[PDB]
RNA sequence: GGUCCGGACACCAUGACUGACAGAUUGAAAGCUCUUUCUCGAUUUGGUGGUUGGUGGUGCAUGGCCGUUCUUAGUUGGUG
């Protein structure tokens, strides 16, 4: 999908810092409740891809979507987003 | 907020529901059994049934701590109003949940569907169970559908006294055939001390005090 | 009093823009529309709309 | 253009305003109370929500 | 590659631009208007100056 | 003052489990505690289709949820409550404190 | 000084900031810092274009013979599981609106590209 | 009748590619397309695999649920 790399770039920053991600199942809506700016459109394409490529683990209940990042996504997400090594998500933590 | 009593144990129960759904759906390995929501006015404290806490809490209670925050995001909790806690299942062969998610698991794996039905059986019966119904339904030999039913012990079926005395399950497996139902009842024993069973005798069952 | 829309203002525009573009000889070109709820007024009288 | 005509029509009333918070269907939904379940949502999730077959 | 279009280099060296630059109050110098046969249209916004 | 203290359940025995501890707790402390009154219960009812289609004899299932609400005066400026609300506590009962 | 060079870009582009096209509007802004040019632009009217503006702005600039190089100084290609660059596209010019890292060599840079001009 | 990809991911490719004034066009303020040349600039675009979605078929492939046989008193092991 075409997405602006800023929202791409808050969306990855929001995954990063909380560790999960959540999104209602529902296209239209123009504003995510957790994150600011992009679009739930936005928010679960992105999020489908990283599950596509592993990055991150996909839960589906209820007409909402829970994403949990893994070690790949914490690896990938650092280097993409250019973050001292030192910084973990809050689960993390 | 402002909300009446009627709205708000409606809601209570919605939240009930949708989070024993969502755990039932990520816990299922973890021998997820049941929830319990004490939703106090401060906090809100969720108990999480399971017959194995050590993977529900994962490496340093990672893993709960990701659930709380996806709870906490979902429902639209404020950061710690909400905290799930962990529990341990007494015993695992009088939980219907449990038992049908192991059968799920043996006949994913390939188990033939007579043999982990009556190892499930045994399981449960010598769990000390009064009665045990497995039932499998769906295309388990060839292109016609059949139901497989599993008794033993006796198990009762009509009048309130099922409501404190039978915990059944039912669960889906999708095999390359098509999808099979598996339902598990149990008939728990009458328990004076009500942790294996009803604390209250079957309401016939008249008990007499030896002289 | 509700308010005629955007798009039935624009018909309007429309059909008294073909009937001047017209002699009064020949007959206005047609107009094809989709808006079977419009008000028929004065403005549109003369007009041919599809 | 498509950011004004993808999803103009409004949803502001009628079936399809609604749906069932599980199947997210437009039919045959109870709104009492804001269940906002369909009538085969609520009859599994009743248990669970604290209704019983009383008489 | 039309940018260089858009440029005239002065035989001592400075450069004259070659095109309307914007006016917008957030789009300014830099990003040019087309020179359209009657007007000329923005394009990181609208903006049309006949 | 009159503390108003309402507590509102599902199931009538831990409701009055509760509100019997709380009445102990008043009278210990020697309060001027009000007996506990009995709002009507209020039932809720759903009167469903068992089918999941429009097939068969017409069939209904009826669902109800009761609530019932109990009522509890007292005239205790004193933090008394703190204590006999914190130690009495049980799930599936919801307790609320006014000032009226 | 082309790996003080590299891990200033890296920054920026991190942050949005790094930079033909674009990197024309940046220099109208005065934002830029500096550009990094190629003497392979065989297109004649356009090497003299992007040196012209560099200077009428006041932002003095630096000089790469070869392409593929620069487009290796933007992390802009995907590597061998070791930083080997494959696919590279040319990059005959870039700029630099915000500062990145090497904060001493940037801090070197500054002063290099300015004291010889 | 018309519009949008909301065709993930992988691979190979070749300012890649989005968007919008105005005229035309259209039921349409739909940049859908054509005239026009502006603008963001790696997310895209083309192809090959693969997915994804479907109130599409199959209830005579199935699960779950319901109805009915059947609201009647009816049913089954163990050991003999």
């Amino acid at each position: 999908m075409f997405i602006p790399k800023s929202h791409t770039k808050l969306i990855y920053e929001y995954l990063f810092n909380e560790g999960v991600t959540v999104a209602k199942k529902d296209f239209n809506a123009k504003t995510h409740p957790n994150i600011e700016g992009v679009s739930n459109l936005e928010v679960i394409k992105t999020l489908k891809s990283l599950a596509s490529r592993e990055l991150v683990k996909e839960q589906f209940a209820w007409r909402h979507y829970y994403w949990y990042l893994t070690d790949a996504g914490i690896l990938y997400l650092r280097e993409y987003l250019a973050l001292p090594a030192e910084i973990v998500p809050a689960t993390i933590k | 907020q402002n909300v009446t009593k009627k709205k708000k144990a409606v809601i209570g129960g919605i939240f009930k529901a949708e989070l024993n759904n969502f755990l039932m759906k990520e816990l299922a390995e973890d021998g997820y059994s049941g929830v319990e929501v004490r939703s106090t006015p401060a906090r809100a404290e969720v108990i999480i049934m399971a017959t194995r806490t050590q993977n529900v809490l994962g490496e340093r209670g990672r893993r709960i701590k990701e659930l709380t925050s996806v709870v906490q995001k979902r429902f639209g909790f404020e950061e710690g109003s909400v905290e799930l806690y962990a529990e341990k299942v007494s015993n695992r062969g009088l939980c219907a949940v449990a038992q049908c998610e192991s059968l799920r698991y043996k006949l994913v794996g390939g188990l033939a569907v007579r043999r982990a039905c009556y190892g499930v059986l045994r399981f449960i019966m010598e769990s000390g169970a009064q009665g045990v119904e497995v039932i499998v339904s769906g295309k388990l030999r060839g292109q016609r559908a059949k139901a497989m039913k599993f008794v033993d012990g006796l198990m009762i079926h009509s009048g309130h006294p099922v409501n404190d005395y039978i915990q059944q399950a039912v669960r889906h497996v999708q095999l390359r055939q098509g999808v099979i139902g598996i339902k598990v009842k149990i008939m728990l024993p009458y328990d004076p001390r009500g942790q294996n069973g009803p604390r209250n005798a079957l309401p016939d069952h008249v008990q007499i005090v030896e002289p | 009093d509700r308010g005629l829309k955007r798009k039935h203002l624009a018909l309007i525009a429309k059909v008294q823009k073909a009937k001047k573009a017209a002699g009064v000889l020949e007959k206005p070109a047609t107009v094809k529309t989709h808006l079977r709820d419009m008000i028929i007024l004065p403005e549109l009288v003369g007009g041919v709309i599809g | 253009g498509f950011q004004n005509l993808w999803f103009s029509h409004p949803r502001k009333f009628g079936p399809g305003s609604r749906s069932c918070r599980v199947c997210a269907g437009h039919h045959g939904l109870i709104r009492k109370y804001g269940l906002d379940l369909c009538r085969r949502c609520f009859r599994e999730q009743a248990r669970d929500i604290g209704f019983k077959k009383l008489d | 590659l039309a940018v260089l279009k858009y440029y005239k280099i002065d035989e001592n060296g400075k450069i004259t631009r070659l095109r309307k630059e914007c006016q917008q109050p957030s789009c300014g110098g830099g990003v040019f208007m087309a020179q359209h046969a009657n007007r000329h249209y923005c394009g990181r916004c609208h903006d049309t100056l006949v | 003052h009159r503390i108003r203290l309402t507590l509102t359940s599902q199931n009538v025995k831990p409701l009055e489990k509760v509100c019997a501890q709380l009445i102990d707790g008043a009278k210990n402390e020697h309060l001027i505690v009000k007996g506990p009154i009995r709002m009507p219960t209020k039932v809720l009812r759903i009167t469903t289709r068992k089918t999941p289609c429009g097939e068969g004899s017409k069939t209904w299932d009826r669902f109800q949820m009761r609530i019932h609400k109990r009522l509890i005066n007292l005239h205790a400026p004193a933090e008394v409550l703190r204590q006999i609300t914190s130690i009495s506590i049980e799930p599936g009962v919801d307790i609320e404190v006014t000032r009226a | 000084k082309e790996g003080a060079l590299r891990a200033v870009l890296r920054a920026a582009h991190h942050a949005d900031g790094l930079a033909l096209h674009e990197t024309c509007k940046a220099l109208d802004k005065r934002e830029a810092h500096f550009c990094v040019l190629a003497e392979n632009c065989d297109e004649p009217q356009y090497v003299k274009l992007v040196e012209t503006l560099c200077a009428e702005h006041q932002i003095p600039l630096i000089k790469v013979a070869d392409k593929k190089i620069i487009g290796e100084y933007c992390g802009l290609c995907k590597y061998d599981k070791e930083g080997k660059a494959r696919k590279v596209v040319g990059c005959s010019s870039a700029v630099v609106t915000n500062w990145g890292n090497e904060e001493q060599g940037r801090a070197i840079l500054t002063d290099y590209f300015a004291s010889k001009n």
